[PDB]
């Protein structure tokens, strides 16, 4: 007659790693980290994306003629930019502090698009012949931005001081955007513009702006050598916009409405696709569908997450030492 | 192991008690059988699921990398926060990896520990009456049938009630 | 006969958790962590700190003419700025490099307001003149900055090119101010200022401005559709600073001589109450007085405080677990 | 607890020991009466005391917040200094909450360690002379005076000057 | 110690024993010597080194500060800089000067339970052949010569062979 | 007869300390922590250093006269920059993002001289006339930066508009430089450049510029009232230059073809000899060789060296207490 004191055994061939050894089996073990992903974009929140396809953000929120697939109101629970998008910026130019605008517009969740100016607001100036081959559409070969207008001094008269004015009663604060064209040389500033110094002055109750064209040949970008500088910038809640030019100005003409996200905010770049799908985790490399702690698939994600390490493994015993015979 | 039980004075498991951790081979006139000593055995998954779930709510936290671009003349902010991201991705990395070690180390000893303790247990009720062949395992020097081994594993085993019987067998 | 071994049973309540096990009543503990703060601001090294009161940072070191209660010398071991304070930049306008500003007073630890240009160093022009509604005092409704000087032409004239310089022969930087101003309008321009292209220009060995008015009308601010340019700068020691203008310049009048903290250097923004006491450790949140390792109150604070971590309690058990019986 | 003493085969603490962590009861003519060991108690008093203030002085350096200001034009890095201020916040109280746990875990150990050594040390010295009741209790086959329980406590027990009365007794 | 062996019941090191970190000093006929346990040494040997390159492996990577100025209006960004260098600089010291002194503490610890380990195994052969002088010393009640010493080593000590002269000399 | 069991102790007195204990003598330990270093500069990947010497980095690239030693082609595993160099810009003024340029340097590994705009490049204006006794060679009074050329109107002429274009038609980008003068008075000026109003304009595919000289008396430095503000830029492969001023050019004449690290890229400021010698590890305070974990020595290095720590000592137990008897 016997009583043994002894332990469980069992068939398993899963191993851990200690401090004082190697490869151990172990009878019950829990992997923490997360290695699988599905390779697409999904809804956040039951909210779709944004996809730009064929438009980078530039393109998209000037107004770029090729991208009027998007034109309009948006909503998005994340921003997708196609990597080799090529409807950006068609007539060659700087658009001012653009990290800075990427990051804001990343900062979003809803524009509204909205006429801020009406090309009447101009008095006494062409607003119907601001075109060119550099911004075409999919239906003519000179076209321009949605957003802004090219304005162009009329018939054979002085290119006269146009003013303009817009006061945000609104709870949005507004995003617009405006530019100064340097011409190549002299005789198309003339042949646009007129004589004289020109500029383009632009204040609200915390902001002022003034600018005169810089009149040189620059290197030809698509099929011209002149530039301009396109500027952006947020009209608060309450705020009014003053308007004042005398030439040389690319006019706001229409804007956004804007509504920031509570949250986090992100734009991913792939050419992964957006499939009819939702998710709770979604990194740019691919959606999480995991009740795990850690995850080595991406650092860059929108929505609930496993913290990011980078980790082949995570693997925590629970169980004890294998050992059967 | 440390405590010198697992795989140490007590060889290997066994594959026939598949109803907890640590237990017991009883053998007597009735047969043979395994047991889960439940207590020690419900004591330990406790203590286990407890670690694993404090270690998973002190790394709820996340640290957030951002989509940000940097022009090329902002090349030192851009390379700061390059710097920032890869420092915290190195030490949570760490701080995971090195965890792991360290728990799955001490998880393994307290089996040992626990094992140990309960042939421990079960000797200081024995004494006398037992003979102890340095594997876990404990021939009586008296008959134990089905009741006195439950007391053996409730802890209520009764030493004066067999120690003539026991004390006559073993001289 | 008999002896047994055994150990501490007390009267305690006090449990600590472990990773296996939680709410463990322990014989004896000590707690690291600090949740306790007095609801107020002391003096720090017996230094007192600044209370701006109803006067904002950008106020009280232009010379807001209501912020004469903060005007001329100051001494701080840190600042406490109010959140509705109503008397920072009452000329509409931009302060130029606003937030770097804020960063180098935080850095201070002393102020000495002295006069760097006399009105008589401006030759051919008015320096009595200058005043605004938009700047009232408590005793006139139209006033200016105490550290500038608007300078208008005189009765009739024009705006000759007027100069001045300062040399810091001084061991301390000095810390300055000046503007542009920015008429509505062409006529208030020639009113103030008279015909002609306007300039300000400012140089020293390792600084050089230059700045020119950019007329247009900004929706009114205090009553002005005006602007100032405000700027600001820091002249070294063994450095001078020449000025020259021909119109448009707001000048710099008192400046600082600026002492520099070895130590940290705060800006409080808080509506707690500065009474009379001394402290080792200060928080944005209040006072701290423990010789504890942590503390959840606040990651803002000034002196030698306990690391800031955002757990309720960090309690160390050093005494067995109690089983009394 | 692992070494099995703590609420372990020694059951509950006793109130009545109020001069240190660790020592005895002891009974005899004389009559009863509880006394710390000092020398094991001081030792891990000193342990102790040196592991909080090693702890202390690691957690010795404090991360700075800042109260600078940013532009709307600096969304980037102003929201880089809070990523980098709210990531240092989340590895020191990781840090502190994570050691915490650790720690009081190992310390219940080492006192049910200490406990146990010291059943050992007695039992060790007793061998023969005193019979071992599995509750940290040990009865003596011999009378045992002060001078005799306090040999026993420092270490200086004299086992062949009692075995031959304990030998009578026990058999 | 918490296992109580090492500077404990066996009071000191053997300068004698240079061939291994536990082991055992035999005395006979033949006479005396010492000899290292190699399977339990280098067992140790192996748990340590591991522990040591696994330390050694998760501290491979470095946070990278820079040469990067910063102007009289970079002051902000400047000191953000600063202070995340900083900051890491105080989280890697804290975690290796950490690290340390926990590994050290569980290293000791580990040798004393080896020793401990290896105490308990020789003692549960021997059982009645031996007394246990409680020093980690077991004197013979029968004549050991160098094989059976070598058998007691190797862990195939024959009990029954030796249990008749034995109980002759202990009683 | 007997056998005892027992453990090692050694001649041993290394400590190491644990949580419960200080100062505890071990027989076997391992020190992880490198406190020694080599206080010199050697080779990394076999390739030198480049020693500035007494030039600082913008006298070595602007092509200070009293940096030829340094002048043309450069390679480098690593820049040494001395202290106290006294050739860095002898021509009062300031180099536009110098702390961009540094950065951009640093991240380099061998910069090409070449002729980017030969003097026959301007037109109708002199190109050996530009020197001044503000920047001195080593056998001349009066020289200029040897990559810039001070362009001055001819005989008694007008300054007329001059042009130049540079394509790069190279795999790699290329760093230059330019600047624009800004004379003390209108005098000067005239002298220089003739009557009215000046510019300097510039662009590429990704970049314009344009300025204005700016003149004032400012404080003199190095016998100049007159300021240059330099600049720099980087003409990436395939984007050509157009330059275009009528005058105040400081035009640019040699440039640089800059071979970017894939590495890291150090600039080291120290006093610290340059040895003959190979090294894996090379910190700014000195060479490391070791094969342990980590170094207090410093933070800031390039190769491959030990994790940077503030402890003196780090020193792991591997053997047992060390008991001798
Ligand atoms: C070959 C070449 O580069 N030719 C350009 C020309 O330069 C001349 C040289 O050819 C010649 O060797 O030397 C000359 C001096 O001696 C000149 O340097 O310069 C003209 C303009 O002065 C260029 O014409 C432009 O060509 C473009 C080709 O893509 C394009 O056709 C331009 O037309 C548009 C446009 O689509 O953008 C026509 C638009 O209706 C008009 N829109 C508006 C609202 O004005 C614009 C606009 O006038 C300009 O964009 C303003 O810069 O122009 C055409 O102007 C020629 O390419
Ligand atoms: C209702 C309104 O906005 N009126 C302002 C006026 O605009 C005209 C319109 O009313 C009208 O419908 O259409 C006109 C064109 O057809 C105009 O647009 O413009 C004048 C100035 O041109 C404004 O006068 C200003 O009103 C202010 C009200 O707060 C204030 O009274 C200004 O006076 C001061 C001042 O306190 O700042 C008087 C100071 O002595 C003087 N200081 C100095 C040193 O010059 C200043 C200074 O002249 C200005 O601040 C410079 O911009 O002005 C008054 O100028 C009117 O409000
Ligand atoms: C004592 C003093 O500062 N004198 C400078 C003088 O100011 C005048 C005052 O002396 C007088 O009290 O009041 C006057 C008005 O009423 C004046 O304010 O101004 C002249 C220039 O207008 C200064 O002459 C400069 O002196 C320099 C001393 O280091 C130096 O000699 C300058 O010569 C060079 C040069 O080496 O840079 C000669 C170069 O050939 C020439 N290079 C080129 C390419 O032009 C340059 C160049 O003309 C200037 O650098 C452009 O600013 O000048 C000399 O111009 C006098 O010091
Ligand atoms: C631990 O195990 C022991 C042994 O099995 C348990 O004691 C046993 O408990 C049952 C019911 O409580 C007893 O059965 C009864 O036997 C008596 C005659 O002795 C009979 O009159 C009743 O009708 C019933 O059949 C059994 O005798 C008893 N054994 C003892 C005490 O000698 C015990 O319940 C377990 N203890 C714990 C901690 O639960
Ligand atoms: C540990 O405890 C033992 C037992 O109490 C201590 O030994 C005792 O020490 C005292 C004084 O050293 C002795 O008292 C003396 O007794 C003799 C007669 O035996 C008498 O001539 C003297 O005048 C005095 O009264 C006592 O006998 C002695 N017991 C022994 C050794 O049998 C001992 O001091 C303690 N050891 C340590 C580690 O301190
Ligand atoms: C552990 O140590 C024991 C004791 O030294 C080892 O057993 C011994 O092994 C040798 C050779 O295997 C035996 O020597 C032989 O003796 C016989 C006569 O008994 C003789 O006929 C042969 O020519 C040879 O001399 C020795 O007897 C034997 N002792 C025993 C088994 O009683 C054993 O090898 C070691 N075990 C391990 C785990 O390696
Ligand atoms: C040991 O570990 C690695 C994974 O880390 C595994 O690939 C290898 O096969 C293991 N060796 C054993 C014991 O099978
Ligand atoms: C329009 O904006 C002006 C500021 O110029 C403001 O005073 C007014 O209240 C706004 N309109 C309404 C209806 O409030
Ligand atoms: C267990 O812990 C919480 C605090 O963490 C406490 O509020 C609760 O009352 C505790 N339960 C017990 C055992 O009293
Ligand atoms: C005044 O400043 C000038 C620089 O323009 C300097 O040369 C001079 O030394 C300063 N005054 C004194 C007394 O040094
Ligand atoms: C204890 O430690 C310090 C180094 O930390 C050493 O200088 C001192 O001499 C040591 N004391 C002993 C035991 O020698
Ligand atoms: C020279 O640059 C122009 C851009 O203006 C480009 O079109 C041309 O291809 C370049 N030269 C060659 C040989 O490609």
């Amino acid at each position: 007659d016997k009583i043994c004191i002894g332990y469980h055994a069992n068939n398993s061939t899963t191993q851990v790693d200690t401090l004082l050894e190697k490869n151990v089996t172990v009878t019950h073990s829990v992997e923490l980290l997360e290695n699988q992903k599905e390779k697409r974009f999904c809804k956040i929140m039951n909210k779709a994306p944004l996809d730009l396809k064929d438009c980078t953000i530039e393109g998209w929120i000037l107004g770029n003629p090729k991208c009027d697939l998007l034109l309009g109101d948006q909503s998005w629970s994340y921003i997708v930019e196609r990597p080799n998008a090529q409807n950006g910026i068609c007539y060659p130019g700087v658009l001012n502090e653009l990290e800075e605008l990427k990051a804001f517009i990343g900062s979003g969740e809803r524009v509204e698009r909205f006429e801020m100016f009406p090309k009447s607001t101009w008095a006494g100036v062409d607003t119907s012949r601001g075109v060119t081959n550099a911004c075409p559409s999919y239906t003519l070969d000179s076209s321009f931005y949605r957003n802004l207008v090219w304005l162009v001094k009329t018939d054979s008269a002085t290119y006269p001081v146009i003013k303009g004015t817009y006061n945000n009663t609104g709870t949005q604060p507004i995003l617009y955007f405006w530019g100064v064209h340097h011409p190549l040389d002299t005789t198309v500033q003339d042949n646009l513009y007129g004589s004289g110094d020109k500029y383009v002055r632009m204040g609200t109750e915390s902001m002022n702006f003034a600018k005169s064209p810089e009149i040189a040949a620059r290197p030809a970008v698509n099929g011209q050598r002149s530039r301009i500088d396109y500027y952006w910038s947020v009209l608060r809640p309450g705020e009014t916009l003053n308007v004042e030019s005398n030439g040389n100005l690319i006019a706001p003409w229409y804007a956004y409405k804007f509504v920031s996200t509570n949250k986090k905010g992100a734009v991913f770049k792939s050419d992964l696709p957006i499939e009819n799908c939702d998710a709770t985790c979604q990194t740019i490399t691919g959606v999480l569908r995991t009740n795990k702690t850690f995850q080595n698939v991406s650092p860059l994600w929108i929505g609930e997450c496993p913290k990011y390490v980078k980790s082949e493994s995570l693997r925590l015993a629970t169980g004890l030492r294998n050992v059967p015979q | 192991g440390i405590f010198g039980a697992i795989a140490g004075f007590i060889e290997g498991g066994w594959t026939g008690m598949i109803d907890g951790w640590y237990g017991y081979h009883h053998e007597n006139s009735q047969g043979s059988g395994y047991a889960a000593d439940r207590e020690s055995t419900q004591k330990a998954i406790d203590g286990i699921t407890n670690k694993v779930n404090s270690i998973i709510n002190k790394m709820n936290t996340q640290f957030e990398a951002v989509d940000h671009e940097f022009s090329n003349l902002e090349r030192r902010i851009g390379n700061l926060n390059k710097r920032m991201e890869d420092g915290f991705l190195d030490v949570w990395t760490y701080n995971a990896e090195l965890l792991v070690l360290l728990e799955n180390e001490r998880t393994l000893d307290l089996h040992d520990a626990n094992v140990k303790n309960l042939y421990e247990k079960v000797k200081s009720q024995l004494r006398d009456n037992a003979n102890d062949l340095g594997n876990g395992c404990f021939e009586f020097w008296h008959k134990c049938d089905n009741e006195c081994m439950e007391s053996v594993k409730n802890g209520t085993y009764d030493y004066p009630k067999y120690q003539k019987e026991s004390k006559l067998n073993r001289q």
